[PDB]
């Protein structure tokens, strides 16, 4: 039933959070180190896959990274632009081709690690050495783990609710929290962490969430009017009902997307010592710099336009309005109403993603001032508040049905 | 009219200054912005100005201060955060324990 869908997904993600040749203690030592902020970012994105040293080390990050790629192939390769627009059939072959790009990306990324990261039994461990039998068993275990997570997420998007992967990493970071807060209050009895600053970070967290929910309070409701008299004579009004159109959608898609595209090139590309210029560029690619977050922002807003344009299909919505019997007096139905809702929704959602990028940027300055890294992050606070809000609104919404 | 983005590039490189190679890269990207500005930019300006009129139009749909809906949201997110934390504790305490 409906009760069993939610308790099946819940059970699936509970054995996911239990399951989520490398001496892992060494890594646990390596994650106490600054100057590679992105490692801590990988444990957020992994919600602790490389902190726990999981079997699936980077998670579902390849898959999402394919979903943008194909959208480029919708643009480039018109032969590809015709098969993407070709309707029903063809799309599941494109989804299996997205899967086949994922799989060759997991191969490629395992190459990127075992070329790039290792070359030391600190970065490696004692069983897995620089031999191709150890290399092969490494790649096999990591790709088998990412495949298990891929299949489980192909069963949960379809027969379960929503996304899931978001909540996977999310519960990984919430359950990664209590040690981190134990460390902060141990350093709070030390003068490492000052008590004024730590309650300042707690209140800035609270005020950014307040801003989030303020951006969620007023949405934009377009009052459209229905003059309807049912022929049964129990006729009352000409009723004006607002369409409460909502801002940014179901998981800020370019944030999660952009995060997967941030973390892919810093491991595979920048870690090549043997080439030297490429390694230097990878070293520079550190998120202490404004250039990366600007380019990420520009990416996000453009990608946001695209994703939102994907979400709604305004002609169907408009046809519904003609079907449902409501009218805005004075504007030609169809294309002009279409073009209308489209320009306005673009102009709103763009402002939404803008302010999203603003709430996104400040915690990083907070993380520079405090010394915070991939933990309390400007990307993940927003996504967690919006997943929780979204699911409980969708739960009440589907609880009325 | 691409001028304000290049002034922003000057400001971002100035923020990136205060440890030489990164400030040089920010200056190099500022030079790239000027190279884009060397030759659509005024139409992007007018588009963003239109978008700011649209912004204000969409400000009219922003719900003004209410301490009640603030507290509703507040308590909702506090409750939900407590839920996820209780999930996280019920999982990782006995899992790390095991």
């Amino acid at each position: 039933e409906l009760k069993r869908r939610l308790l099946f997904v819940i059970g699936a993600l509970i054995v996911f959070r239990i399951g989520s040749g490398i001496d892992a203690a060494v890594l646990a030592k390596l994650l106490e180190q600054q100057r590679g902020t992105i490692i801590e970012m990988f444990n957020m994105f992994s919600g602790g896959a490389l902190s726990r040293a999981s079997i699936f080390a980077l998670g579902i990050m390849p898959y999402i990274s394919a979903s943008i790629i194909i959208q480029l192939l919708t643009v480039v390769h018109p032969t590809l632009a015709e098969i993407k627009k070709e309707g029903e059939s063809g799309r599941r072959k494109i989804s299996q081709y997205t899967r086949y790009g994922t799989l060759v990306l997991a191969i490629f990324q395992s190459i990127g690690i075992a070329t790039g990261l290792p070359n030391m039994p600190g970065m490696q461990g004692l069983v897995i050495n620089p031999g191709f039998a150890f290399y092969f068993t490494a790649v096999v275990s990591l790709v088998t783990g990412t495949m298990f997570l891929m299949w489980l997420g192909e069963q949960i998007t379809e027969r379960g609710i929503g996304n899931g992967i978001s909540i996977i990493i999310f519960a990984g970071i919430v359950a990664g929290l209590p040690p981190a807060i134990a460390h902060t209050i141990e350093q709070a009895r030390q003068g490492d962490l000052h008590f004024l600053v730590l309650l300042l970070v707690a209140v800035l967290v609270f005020a950014v969430t307040f801003f989030v929910v303020f951006v969620e309070r007023g949405q934009r409701r377009i009052v459209v009017n229905y003059a309807k008299r049912q022929q049964g004579r129990r006729v009352y009004a000409a009723q004006s009902t607002h369409l409460p159109l909502k801002v940014n959608m179901a998981g800020v898609i370019p944030a999660i997307f952009a995060s997967s595209i941030i973390l892919f090139p810093a491991t595979i590309a920048s870690w090549f010592g043997g080439w030297n210029w490429l390694t230097t560029i990878s070293l520079y690619l550190q998120p202490g710099q404004p250039l990366y977050v600007l380019l990420y922002a520009s990416a996000i807003i453009f990608f946001c336009f695209f994703y939102t344009a994907l979400v709604f299909n305004p002609r169907e919505t408009a046809d519904n309005l003609k079907k449902s019997g409501a009218f805005v007096p004075g504007i030609r139905p169809g294309e002009q109403t279409a073009k209308y809702i489209d320009k306005v929704m673009t102009r709103l959602t763009l402002v939404g993603a803008l302010y999203i990028t603003f709430i996104c940027l400040i915690p990083e300055f907070m993380r520079d001032a405090m010394k915070v890294p991939f933990y309390f992050g400007g990307t993940s606070l927003l996504i967690v508040v919006v997943v929780i809000m979204d699911f409980m609104a969708q739960v009440q919404t589907l609880m009325m049905s | 009219x691409x001028x304000x983005x290049x002034x922003x590039x000057x400001x971002x490189x100035x923020x990136x200054x205060x440890x030489x190679x990164x400030x040089x890269x920010x200056x190099x990207x500022x030079x790239x912005x000027x190279x884009x500005x060397x030759x659509l930019l005024t139409t992007k300006g007018k588009a963003t100005v239109a978008f700011a009129r649209e912004a204000r139009t969409e400000v009219r749909k922003v719900i003004w201060p209410t301490r009640q809906e603030t507290l509703h949201t507040t308590l909702i997110v506090a409750a939900v955060t407590a839920v996820m934390s209780l999930i996280l504790w019920g999982l990782d305490g006995i899992l790390v324990r095991l």
